[PDB]
DNA sequence: CCCTGGAGAATCCCGGTGCCGAGGCCGCTCAATTGGTCGTAGACAGCTCTAGCACCGCTTAAACGCACGTACGCGC
DNA sequence: CGCGTACGTGCGTTTAAGCGGTGCTAGAGCTGTCTACGACCAATTGAGCGGCCTCGGCACCGGGATTCTCCAGGG
């Protein structure tokens, strides 16, 4: 008896070929829509965000987090480094002016 | 009840000019239909600039001309202004 | 409504930076985007507030979620 | 009167001139708009239209999909060069991103 | 011919607050540079405003708005309490 | 006019490097700098011939060079 | 004798600040304004560059470099280098979306 | 320590349902189309005059190039 | 921690940036002039769209399969 025992990477890349494929949004909807009416309740009180509202929210969140995470990708193997750091995103942002 | 504006016929009528054995969802129609009003607004925008830049009133065929060619790139561009140039004069004509 | 800074689950951003082809991240990522989303958050929901105390509104529409995109160039296509 | 012929198959397009010409008077852009502005407005959005549309068809026939799926136009327009630049900016829901892996990443 | 400027607008403002000090015509220039980069940027926002809610008309909300808009932080609070101070002084 | 992408000589790339805070210029980095340049020339340049064009011109003024680099979110104060 | 033979990097800071608290234009005029002569050719023959209007390309293109060069030297740092290198470039004019 | 044969599990092509979103049809109605009519921005002709193109002297700070070595890039 | 070469520093030496000056035409304002053009007004009109009938492409459900990957054995 033996397990399978997949080393580390081979699966990270599996996931990537099967998510940059795809088309679903990977966020759940009611986590992502309670933290937008958090976030709101502090600007503004008794505010309601319509379905569709917090829909087209959450793909551009999405697609912004995203396009950061591969200009974080891509500072890695600038830096000879696989694995992503938090000093990472925050030169991404620096140069992105954000 | 109350008519709203979109290009859903007409980016419709576009693909099956060029590709009559395909169809398309609805969502992939708002998409096409948000980035024709985007670049509506972006052309016409710039238009609206060149005309006040030059201190001209009127929005004329080299201000849209002149506004695609800032926008669109290279061999994109020289595309636009090909069949932009065929339309006026088959429309003159 | 509290503490909801945690909603965007650990998987969650592992599965964004998936799409994103990152290999590996780090335990500290996690804690870092979830300021960056909130930073991000807080400016666009910001913006269409304005956009829905101009109108008259009490409810946040699509419509002032996209131009609260435009404004900042990050257009969002398909509302 | 005579007959109410279209000006766009007048100019030989599918596109409304009509509809441009209406938007750009009302869309607070010039206090006037010339005859010629809405027929190159209409031929260059056509373009636009048919292009990326096409690609789109050869995204959708690179997998066997018949329906343009919202994932076809996003391919379309990262695959091409100048679409890239010109909408570099863009954000497309529903779309992703390319499907790309790093050399070093294998 | 004659050429609208801000050279003489913005030297009052300076003295207003800082009348040890002066101005050359760089400073000047770029000063009503950004006068003017400002102007179309709250206007043309307000004119999107208008547009939005098919408004034909724009008001000083308008201005508030695209002030709230393009100004960040406490920026666009303290001109809001100095546009809202000048409608009152209006009135 | 031939051979003028050495006009930024080496010593100009360097001085623009220590306004910017290098510490350390390498010297690959004068060939990379000057296509950076170059790109960035044919850009605003091009956008400004479009500008010369339309005004019914043919001298480039320092106006149309503001409105080339606005349109592209680099607007220049003092002209 | 014994000349003072100042270390490598010394001079470097010394030039840093000395560029950073003067506005004078590191490059110069006549060979930046041939160059763009030279671009303009391929887009017009018959075309001509006021005094100001080679000027405000200048500035524009000389502080656009140095934000570059700023975005680049940092990039170093991520890197654990000092050391600016042309990869460092293309990760910057990517992840800026130029 | 490296090359090669067999098998566990994620992944891909395929047969059958059907279903819920897409394609075409019914009006008609509201925006698109036709003709006239002027104020008016714009193309066109002549003057000009103030800023740019081309060349000259020099002179001098800016720049190309060579010798040396230690902070730093790169390999392990 | 170690190898190294290549870029920091220093100046010799050439070389053009720039200040000042000259001449001239390339051409943008400037002023008339005359001329089609588009907003606006009557008059009209025709398929885009809300919605309904129909219909079919691929999500779903499994079945089967090649197919690229890992573990164990041999040299």
């Amino acid at each position: 008896k033996k397990p399978h025992r997949y080393r580390p990477g081979t699966v990270a890349l599996r996931e990537i070929r099967r998510y940059q494929k795809s088309t679903e949004l990977l966020i759940r909807k009611l986590p992502f829509q309670r933290l937008v009416r958090e976030i709101a309740q502090d600007f503004k009180t008794d505010l309601r965000f319509q379905s569709s509202a917090v829909m087209a929210l959450q793909e551009a969140s999405e697609a912004y987090l995203v396009a950061l995470f591969e200009d974080t990708n891509l500072a890695a193997i600038h830096a000879k480094r696989v694995t992503i750091m938090p000093k990472d995103i925050q030169l991404a942002r620096r140069i992105r002016g954000e | 009840k109350t008519r709203k504006e979109s290009y859903a016929i007409y980016v419709y009528k576009v693909l099956k000019q060029v590709h009559p054995d395909t169809g398309i969802s609805s969502k992939a129609m708002s998409i096409m239909n948000s980035f024709v009003n985007d670049v509506f607004e972006r052309i016409a925008g710039e238009a609206s600039r060149l005309a006040h830049y030059n201190k001209r009133s009127t929005i004329t065929s080299r201000e849209i001309q002149t506004a695609v060619r800032l926008l669109l790139p290279g061999e994109l561009a020289k595309h636009a202004v090909s069949e932009g140039t065929k339309a006026v004069t088959k429309y003159t004509s | 409504l509290r503490d909801n800074i945690q909603g965007i689950t650990k998987p969650a951003i592992r599965r964004l930076a998936r799409r994103g082809g990152v290999k590996r991240i780090s335990g500290l990522i996690y804690e870092e985007t979830r300021g960056v989303l909130k930073v991000f958050l807080e400016n666009v929901i910001r913006d269409a507030v304005t956009y829905t105390e101009h109108a008259k509104r009490k409810t946040v529409t699509a419509m002032d979620v996209v131009y609260a995109l435009k404004r900042q160039g990050r257009t969002l296509y398909g509302f | 009167r005579a007959k109410a012929k279209t000006r766009s198959s007048r100019a030989g397009l599918q596109f409304p001139v009509g509809r441009v010409h209406r938007l750009l008077r009302k869309g607070n852009y010039a206090e006037r708009v010339g005859a010629g502005a809405p027929v190159y407005l209409a031929a260059v959005l056509e373009y636009l239209t048919a292009e990326i549309l096409e690609l789109a068809g050869n995204a959708a026939r690179d997998n066997k999909k018949t329906r343009i799926i919202p994932r076809h136009l996003q391919l379309a327009v990262r695959n091409d060069e100048e679409l890239n630049k010109l909408l570099g900016r863009v954000t497309i829901a529903q779309g992703g991103v390319l499907p790309n892996i790093q050399s070093v990443l294998l």
